[PDB]
């Protein structure tokens, strides 16, 4: 999961 | 303190206010031909006003919330409920049912501090309901970044906007309310959002909102809700919208949802990962898990743009699709390491942004 | 092993039949039939499905919940094609494909073979009545292991169920139109529940077969088998009060609502309420350690001598909720004797509640 950015 | 009121005029108010031991009690006040009922947890407060059309006597007390509600709710349709203070007890009578409840003094009931309204507007109840239900699911669940556990309420132009995000996915919804508003943003804690939503009965009664520097208040019919706000720097939704998406997909919402739901069955139970393969007018969804089990779904869609492969937490996608109560969905993409924007094909009032898995 | 079956023909069987292999379902294709079996080693459910479409014989086991969830998640009317491939079971329908991990059919546990000693047929509705009337009074996880289940007793032409937790008792007796030997067995509570949910409210007769240590129930396409509780059940006859000569009769719902309100101010642990019975009148009182008090007075039919008695209100409410009838009779003796409660219009179900000195 990537951090939302 | 004495009042006599029909059950039907007490029930809804008790329900609304009832959802240090004294915090488990409701404050009851008879004054000027009105019964007031208050409930609080120190952070937030709900007050209902009930007109007293029968003989009544002024005074205040505090009684167990659940027990008083349960008694009134247990009484039959059309019951009249007579209440009076006797000693350190509150007596409740209806028909030949009698109850004596324990009390705590009204002077001991906590009062929230007074504060000044800095921003005010009115809007339809259904507009607030739309705003909250559109975004509530994207709020964080007990994140150590406390501001993410609440909901941003932003005024800009004549629009009221809600934003919710947990650092992985985000929901934003904006609605016009026909009033010149200052540009302002506050964060409402999760318990406040639940209550704000609960007080929406589904009727003509419009909402009046008042925002202070550390508090928010909502007036609906004969109900007044007040909550503290949350401090912290809430994410800016504008940052995370795909800037100039070159890839657009359109598909039936229910079809898409059912395929994602089936594929999810064979996804990792903890990590929930699915893979999307987009190609001209086709979407393929795959899932596999540590037990080497595999799902594949293939769907007809409308897609122009280059072919690409992108990973997602299937729960985040399903949450969005379930929140979109509509026929067709639009997804806007950039590349496999960037966020996807998901919207109702027929409305731009709400947008959903989900960051992929590598 | 190969079969193609309509979704809807699998769903009820899968529902009914639902060490890692205990999380799997045994599937067998033989003689034009798909069989499905689930087990927990104590009990087993077998469901049969007719195979109208082409099929190939063989057997395997597959995860129950995943296979069920996939089948349920496919669209209504879907044709579901299954076949084995290596250590995997392949499931295909439309453009949905799933590969599930299997475990060998030869490792799926069998219950030991046993001989039927007593047998009878009855309508499903009769067995549903017998269980529903008494199930709620079975014990949960009690060290007295023989209470964690339900007595099934045959005498004359009636089948009787008895359940008790050592405190309150329920008994229900129904004629089944066959002369029966005098016999009784204890069915484990989990078995009672599974047997109950196998009954589909239909026209299929229920065939029961009882062995020394096992019970089997078969209805249409389903066969349930369970171990019995190897123990001694208490005699219900000794619990029933003798010639109670003080019958109170009242509307079931009115009586229930009066007890439910009074229960609010009863002791949370021991739940004692008092009854004062007099000529066509009942008064119910309750109080708790905080000295809160409830009183209910209502009209009933009663012509016996005046008397007082206490009961656990939770037990009384359990009985009234189970009765779901128009009128109830409470058969009373005195302050130091149990009460027997029945539907005023039928002696088929009876309930015993012990007296409390409050
Ligand atoms: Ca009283
Ligand atoms: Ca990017
Ligand atoms: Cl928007």
């Amino acid at each position: 999961q990537l951090d939302l950015a | 303190m004495k009042f006599t009121v029909e059950r039907e005029h007490l029930l809804k108010p008790l329900q609304q206010v009832s959802g240090l031991p004294i915090l488990g009690n409701l404050l009851l006040q008879v004054a000027d031909g009105t019964l007031s009922l208050t409930g609080t947890d120190l952070e937030m407060e709900m007050v209902a006003r009930v007109a007293l059309v029968q003989p009544h006597e002024p005074g205040a007390t505090t009684v167990p919330a659940r027990k008083f509600f349960d008694i009134c709710r247990g009484l039959p349709e059309g019951a009249e409920i007579a209440v009076q203070l006797e000693g350190e007890r509150m007596l409740v009578r209806s028909g030949r049912s009698r109850f004596s409840l324990s009390t705590l003094p009204a002077a001991d009931f906590p009062n929230l501090d007074d504060w000044q309204s800095e921003v005010e507007f009115t809007l339809p109840q259904a507009t607030m309901k739309r705003l909250i239900e559109a975004t509530q699911f994207s709020m964080a669940h007990q994140d150590v970044r406390y501001y993410l556990n609440g909901m941003l309420f932003e005024t800009e132009g004549e629009e009221l906007r809600t934003v919710a995000t947990d650092g992985h996915r985000l929901a934003v919804c904006s609605m016009p309310i026909g009033q010149s508003l200052p540009s302002h943003s506050v964060i409402v804690p999760r318990k406040g959002v639940i209550e704000l939503m609960r007080m929406l009965d589904g009727g003509d009664n419009p909402l009046r909102v008042q925002i202070g520097s550390n508090n928010i208040r909502a007036h609906v019919g004969d109900f007044i809700f007040t909550s503290k706000l949350v401090d912290g720097r809430f994410p800016d939704y504008r940052r995370v919208l795909p800037k100039n998406p070159d890839k657009h997909l359109e598909a039936g919402c229910d079809l898409l949802k059912q395929a994602f739901a089936r594929a999810a069955i064979l996804s990792n139970e903890k990590f929930r990962g699915v893979r999307l393969y987009v190609s001209e007018n086709q979407l393929k969804i795959t899932a596999n898990n540590p037990e080497q089990e595999e799902a594949e779904e293939i769907l007809d869609v409308t897609y122009s743009g280059a072919e690409m492969e992108i990973g997602f937490n299937v729960s985040y996608v399903l949450d969005v699709l379930n929140a979109l109560k509509c026929e067709n969905v639009r997804m806007m993409l950039t590349d496999s390491v960037s966020s996807v924007q998901i919207e109702d094909a027929a409305s731009q009032s709400a947008a959903y942004v989900v960051m992929p898995m590598r």
